[PDB]
């Protein structure tokens, strides 16, 4: 595979998500690092699929609604930032205030 | 010009008369005190003020500050105050006003082309953690503190081996001389204790003269009475402290027995409630004496549902009698009125590293719900509780180990070791570490990525804790004896040097905000802790605040 | 499209010229295979090779670089050699010239 | 005896007249020259030609070459050749024909029992490249920048602090001491840059006299005329290089002020273009002038569908002036044309750290995709293209910072700083990184397999990036003053002492292959780029090579 | 007093009569003699034995060893014995009796003050392991192996080199030299292979001048007759040993012309069965003669169903002339037998850097299984054929290269390099590994918990593994002529220095409980291998101890 | 647990075969990476399931068709190896030519 010290670090957001989804799944509110994980990683497989920035960017922020995580985590996340291979190459998205 | 204080707030973090909640808790600071001068905060930026000839001057390196910490909000045993902060050779040069004295006014804290900017508006600045109950059983946990905020680390060890996993001692001349040169690849400040359990005192003298700044006296290699006496002549003569774990099996005498033996002079008794370990069930008894600087390990901080639970297999018929919910609901209460002057982890051996900041504002958080405001308390805000606590982890750590000379507190001369917090964060996660001038270890994204933002976001050490640069940010504890010696060239140790001293003089009156000495008494059948007559206790909680909504796991 | 895909021009390469050569008729009398490599000194192989040792001294197989022959116990057959070039010293084998020539 | 070419190419790599395909680009080079002398090649293995008295001769070490990469393709700025590459006491020692002269002919590189042996038969070897725009927030990069193929890096910075996040400053003697010292941890060789805006010249010899071979002017701490003629008369007389990211507002003046407060004395303009930092909207006007050394930071090349839209986040009224799709889609027909000689990264700091070499043959191949085949260009293949553009983080970047006498190509004398690439990973995955003879990085499969290939296969740090084999193979540039001070004895330093000159004699003529002084406008209104009146533009690519195919994430 | 044997075993550790089975296999040992004095055996805990005035006495650091493990039951080549271990000054102290000679008896293990504790009652404590057959692809290999339980290296290399790959030679003086000093950062004694296939004296005697220890012969380098005398001479020159990968194509000559060539000369044979590498296909042979210690690498032990599917592919004419059923059956058997002394691993060579011990022990299993009791075996147990192959990489590694003198047993005065297990997970995972007298690395559970114990548990590098404290620990082996030369001094090495002797003196007949010279035949055609004219085979093992029950994956 | 070097590192390799094993089954083609992931991971699972290397080493090679793959990706992978602790110990499982 010849893993690059950045793909071995995604892997790292992609187990946290992992985490967080499955602790969704059994209906619990979301908590701080679980939403960043979980949301970051939709984003990644959005440029997997060759989704746009300008997509996934609003995309982003309707993952998870203010009833599903806990209370002040929509305000201790004022955006979310990821990067990922798109078709033409790394970009950055930005969503912000994900969580409303 | 006029600007409303709201965006105000939101440019150059809160003012004087602002309040600002501490993480999820229930306490809240009050800004004292502001030394700017509105229109002349310093901000760096595009366009911004920092700039050659405006908030930056013409001096060479040695008229300015190697790094300047703008618009921060300190939080110390002194004063919760806003403030620009200047270090300077690797220490605290001046708290004051920053700027360029060619074109602003009151400009204390001179910025020039050799000046680093750190943007700590809305950001609180506290002073590095001291743990000094270390069992070093792994040097993966200097690591982990680091990155909850700790800075300094004194205790003993020589790796996973029983001797280390049950007490904090670096046995011998041989292991506390590799101890120190291990040292160095570490980047946090450390001093090591040797094994002080010995009725010969050149056991002991060989082992300070080789390198340790204190003692520690552990019921698993003999805490009888003729070793502490022993332990505590050589620590007069030698300047360095003894640390203590009693006698629980009440073998060799009761909890009078020993103070009888320390016969009044200076000693710091580790886990003074008990359940790590003490005379059962009264060692607690000791905060009320002069001589005796308590501190507290970290499990039983704060009580809790499952505190009892989990104890009895940390533990594993003197179960019952160490584990005591009595004494257990009593430690909090203490802490609170200042009956208990320091906090600790005993890492990995009933203990949490990582934990000792976290757990010290969990208490305060829990004491504020169920006492309310402090008898010492001005104004509308927690100002003194939390003056009261930030003190038992940073000066009377230091002060308790004669190392207050060097770090312990923000204050002019000390090494800059500062912790830089958001607020939302505060207690639970930092946002900057600097050891010694330089920035050790920080949240750090994407290594690849256009920004340092992008997930994942995770700590990661930075050049402060890179080989020289580390040894150049660090210090190394010895004893005066040692120092003279030349264990430092002998070792070839790489790191700066610094000596302990005024670990015989300090005595409970010296630990800031916590130098209470209550009338308290245990009873012996029941266990019910007493101060004057009253029942002291608490009730356990159920859910804590910087908890589930900060960690993954 | 195949990544770092080569467009190799069709043709030969013709090896060693211009250096002189000579065909030798090898048996293996050995009941153990025997194989031989490209720059061997050939006149010091395995002493179970039977053939004309003074002919092929100086000389090497005439194959492409890195290749081998192999003989297997009683093959017999023809190869060719070529000259060794160079300071034309050899050094090493069975350590029978050690020297120029 | 004869063998068809096919076959040939399998055994021993492609020859004369054989075209190779760059990884999934529409790039195409054709071998050039052929060192070697048919049925003479040199092959490692079992009964093949690296054997005693064979293709290995009996010389003692002094009269061999330590290391030999045999029948490599080499891709450099001077050709594209089929050759056996000798190193020697970490340096490149000669091109050519390796094997023993006492049984071959035309050997120049003789092999002997002290030669080690790297097979590069159907691999393309290239130098090291070299990375002139570096924020040092985090000591990480260094690992992720050497996997990418750059083995040296030039910037500023104290670690993740505000200075460091918008500037490549290592502000002052102190933290320029401090990082020196840190350097010798990392695996790449080093030069520093100081913070150049101040109009004292003192404040600036002091911080060349420490050791930094630069002085970076940024904005964002006043790159006014009077700071950049300080710094720009102290560069003439200390022999060190001037970064420039210029009044992006306008506010001390427009870009022909900034133009005429260097006076045409040399200077390093980083991002070019402007997205990255300039007067807006003009600042890619400075490539027409002699005195300029222009470069791109890597988050605009090439020119794609998403780069507007993240662009405005990254930068988060002056975005709008900053960020243009005219100067945008014109940079990279800019590079095409040779007017833009250096490509960078701007890590962390709106650049990829790890993308620098990536980005530039995506450049190449969206531009022979619109543009076709180069004026210069002969025969049916990209090789004068693929010079051009190798040239832009190779050579060019060590020309204009003085360290070309030591690195920036693979030619006789030079630090033997090599990447060794299959074709299929070209410019994306390595499968070697050699550092000063030694093999720093490369892929690794499992520990414990019988072989190193079974999976998981990731880069891991070799010999060559361990303790004082690291010092050995890296180096550290200093500016002349500071080795004459004395400062590597002073600070301790462990690695291998380089340093800078012919950094104010270097101008656009001496880059190599992008000599271009285009008579280039650009439009105030429109900010459309005109170069002799012609417009100057290119289309957004969709999709990419060197992208998707390749990474996990 | 009385306590029933149960009672007794579960508190100190088994003793006299007492059997325990090794892992998961069918190999039981019985221990054979107890050293303590019942009802004084000492005991680390509160309450316990080692407490002041008690087990722990009055004498100085001088008069005590620095480490005691108590209650070990020891398992080498010259006992199986219960009893504790004395560590002082980083080296075997003493085996005995330990406590405090004031209120005990037959003390031979003075306790004191500067006395560190390791409980090893329940546990077996065993000598390091040493590999001998290293190729350095990759210094994670390093790690491994220490995990392993193997803690000195023996080989050559340079990284991932086309060299390296195939053989164990570190070529030439510059290579030489950057490994001895890349070495300082590994946490296992380490000593270097050159390369000695040349016909030129000058160009070995160089090598070993430079550091090398010895000097490998490879058939890639040619390993022909001339070369093989060659390094022999300088071999009883200059008292180094000579490791070797004869001519597999029968192209210099068949494995007569080889012995011959060898001339009766000590010399080390690598992989002696022939699939790793040797004249096919009867170089098993070679274990017939005095002058020849033979080795075995570890894919082909034990043999078992996959064996034979896997290495054609870990290989790839010749291919079924080297991988050889017949050949592979037999290895086994004489394992068994004491004709093959060695096993080691040719890591990432066809060798697995981690399994040198696992399969010395499944072997040994497979041949009780099918062979039953060996003839030299006493008693109902397994002690002999236990301590036949544990001498295999223990002692008789370390007598084939000149080491003996400083590691490779549990003896008085040797390097203290320990490795405790518990006997569920005997030869498979290991409790604590000690090197010099430090922890290296130990399994560790989360480093923020209560205690040591709690998930995730994995290895984790000690004290002993970090900077300084590791280079005290460690022994970096030198030819006597590098040592004279003052290699150390010039390179600047930091680590302990150790100097092989005894290379040239060594043969089969000191092999310890290896040292049978079998009449041993190998037929042309069907490669059938017979001792004395009797079929030496044995049968594939389909399932295995040490296996499933232990790994992830 | 007491996780060798060696556990811990595969514990990588099945992660990056999450990844791959997730991507396929939203109906993308693998890329390089991805491929080397998904067909590794299967053969260590077989190892532990018990199947011989001979096995293996043809099963390896029905994992993943030309189909399911980005063009050039077959190309770029002329074999796959991976060891795995068999019942009878580790052993190394070559898949020539896996993608056709
Ligand atoms: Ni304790
Ligand atoms: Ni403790
Ligand atoms: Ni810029
Ligand atoms: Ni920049
Ligand atoms: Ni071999
Ligand atoms: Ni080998």
């Amino acid at each position: 595979m010849e893993l690059t010290p950045r793909e071995k670090d995604k892997l790292l957001l992609f187990t946290a998500a992992l985490v967080a989804e499955r602790r969704l799944a059994r209906g619990l509110k979301l908590n701080y690092p679980e939403s960043v994980a979980l949301i970051s990683a939709f984003i990644m497989e959005g440029a997997r699929d060759g989704k746009s920035v300008a997509s996934l960017m609003e995309e982003g922020r309707h993952v998870l609604t203010r009833e599903q995580v806990m209370e002040g985590v929509p305000e201790m996340i004022p955006d979310i930032q990821v990067e990922a291979t798109f078709p033409d190459g790394s970009k950055l998205v930005t969503v912000h205030n994900p969580i409303i | 010009s006029n600007i409303s204080r709201q965006a105000y707030a939101d440019m150059f973090g809160p003012t004087v008369g602002d309040k600002v909640r501490l993480a999820d808790t229930e306490l809240w600071i009050e800004v004292e005190d502001d030394l700017t001068t509105y229109g002349e905060e310093v901000k760096f930026g595009g366009g911004k003020v920092i700039r050659d000839g405006m908030g930056q001057g013409q001096m060479l390196a040695a008229d300015c500050v190697d790094l300047v910490l703008t618009n921060a909000l300190i939080v110390d045993h002194w004063g919760i105050v806003k403030a620009d902060i200047g270090v300077k050779d690797g220490r605290i040069f001046a708290i004051g006003k920053a700027g360029n004295p060619d074109i602003q006014p009151n400009v204390t804290i001179p910025i020039g082309a050799a000046t680093e900017v750190i943007a700590a508006e809305g950001k609180i600045v506290t002073a590095g953690g001291i743990d000094t109950h270390i069992h070093w059983i792994c040097p993966q946990q200097a690591e982990e503190a680091l990155v909850s905020g700790v800075t300094t680390m004194v205790g003993g060890g020589t790796g996973p081996a029983a001797g280390t996993h049950a007490t904090t001692c670096t046995p011998g001349p041989w292991y506390i001389s590799r101890m120190l040169q291990a040292a160095d690849s570490l980047p946090v400040n450390i001093g090591l204790l040797g094994k002080g359990n010995v009725s010969q005192p050149d056991a002991l003298r060989e082992q300070v003269a080789a390198g340790v700044i204190g003692l520690k006296i552990h019921e698993d290699w003999g805490a009888t009475p003729a070793a502490i006496d022993c332990a505590l002549t050589v620590a007069d003569e030698m300047d360095i402290q003894v640390a203590l774990h009693s006698d629980t099996l009440n073998e060799s005498g009761f909890v009078e027995d020993t103070l009888a033996a320390i016969g009044g002079r200076t000693i710091h008794t580790f886990h003074t409630e008990g359940a790590g370990g003490g005379h059962a069930p009264d060692i607690i008894t000791a905060c009320a004496h002069p001589n005796i600087l308590p501190s507290s390990t970290n499990p039983t901080l704060p009580y809790t549902l499952n505190t009892i639970d989990e104890h009895l297999d940390m533990l594993m018929a003197f179960a019952e009698s160490r584990i005591r919910r009595e004494t257990i609901a009593a430690e909090d209460v203490l802490h609170d009125l200042g009956a208990f002057s320091l906090t600790s982890s005993d890492s990995q051996a009933m203990g949490r590293v990582g934990e000792v900041i976290l757990r010290t504002w969990q208490v305060a958080h829990r004491m504020k719900v169920q006492r309310g405001a402090l008898a010492e308390e001005t104004g509308d805000n927690d100002n003194f509780r939390v003056k009261r606590y930030i003190a038992k982890y940073t000066i009377n750590p230091a002060l308790t180990h004669g190392i207050a000379h060097e770090v312990g507190s923000i204050e002019v001369g000390k090494l800059a070791d500062l912790v830089v917090w958001s607020p939302a964060f505060f207690g639970v996660k930092p946002a900057t570490v600097i050891k010694g001038g330089m920035i050790a270890i920080a949240p750090m994204g994407d290594i690849n990525a256009s920004i340092p933002t992008p997930q994942p976001v995770h700590y990661r050490p930075m050049f402060g804790a890179l080989g020289s640069a580390r040894h150049h940010c660090r210090l190394t504890f010895l004893s005066q004896a040692a120092a003279a010696n030349g264990v430092a060239e002998r070792l070839n140790l790489r790191s700066a040097i610094a000596v302990v001293k005024g670990c015989r003089t300090v005595q409970k009156a010296d630990m800031v905000h916590n130098s209470l000495q209550p009338n308290i008494t245990v009873d012996a059948q029941t266990y019910e802790v007493r101060v004057d007559g009253e029942l002291i206790t608490s009730e356990p909680a159920d859910v804590l605040p910087m908890a589930q909504r900060y960690f993954l796991f | 499209m195949i990544p770092g895909e080569y467009h190799v021009k069709p043709g030969q390469i013709a090896l060693n010229t211009g250096r002189a050569t000579c065909r030798v008729v090898v048996e293996n009398h050995g009941d153990r295979p025997i194989q031989v490599g490209s720059h061997y000194h050939f006149a010091e192989v395995n002493p179970a090779l039977k053939f004309d040792r003074q002919q092929a001294a100086g000389y090497r197989l005439n194959i492409p670089a890195g290749t081998a022959v192999r003989f297997e116990p009683g093959q017999k057959r023809e190869v060719e050699l070529v000259a060794f070039a160079g300071h034309r010293a050899v050094f090493g084998f069975r350590g029978e010239v050690m020297g120029p020539l």
